[PDB]
């Protein structure tokens, strides 16, 4: 991939980029707890078919 | 100053005009602050600014209103009013993107023996309410 930035192809002025990748790190992306499966149980006498 | 400087007696030159006054009441900086172009440290855009300067940066006269005893007030907006006002409306037009600051100068003479008080305001985001 042609690893170019705005310079290489219009003029461009300074800019101190103050923006950061924080949020988008591998940690960051997964931190947080996903719904993987819902159990179903109940308290129900136990019967002779059920 | 014993040298004659008024507070009353101004004058101010951008571009190819100029500006005097012999009845002033001071000069405001609002919010004490004078325009500048934007910083480095507080940029956006990457790409290289156009900067105008006295083609744009000049003094504009808009169409004169009549005040009488019937006057409710008048309101203009930044930039709107000056959108068809030579290079600088040409500049906002071709751009996506534009910022600016502005020398605002309201005229308005009648003689000793007149009497009248207008307020001028210059209000940030003048959101105006709607006839509905």
């Amino acid at each position: 991939t042609n690893p170019l930035v705005p310079s290489d192809t219009v003029q461009t002025r300074h800019v101190v980029q103050h923006r950061s990748r924080s949020e988008s790190s591998i940690e960051s992306f997964f931190a947080r707890g996903a719904c993987v499966t819902i159990m179903t149980v109940d308290n129900s006498a136990s019967t002779t078919n059920k | 100053e014993a040298c004659g400087y008024s507070d009353r007696v101004l004058q101010l030159t951008l571009g190819n005009s100029t500006i005097t006054t012999q009845e002033a009441a001071n000069s405001v900086v609002a919010y004490g602050r004078w325009p500048e172009y934007l910083r480095d440290s507080e940029a956006n855009p990457v790409d290289q600014p156009t900067e105008p300067d006295v083609a744009a940066c000049r003094f504009y006269t808009l169409d004169t209103v009549s005040w009488t005893k019937e006057s409710r007030g008048w309101w203009w907006k930044l930039p709107d009013a000056l959108r068809d006002m030579g290079l600088f409306g040409q500049n906002m037009y071709y751009h996506y993107l534009g910022r600016s600051g502005y020398t605002v100068h309201v005229q308005c003479n009648a003689s000793k023996f007149h009497q009248g008080a207008l307020g001028v305001f210059a209000v940030p985001e003048m959101c105006l309410a709607g006839d509905s």
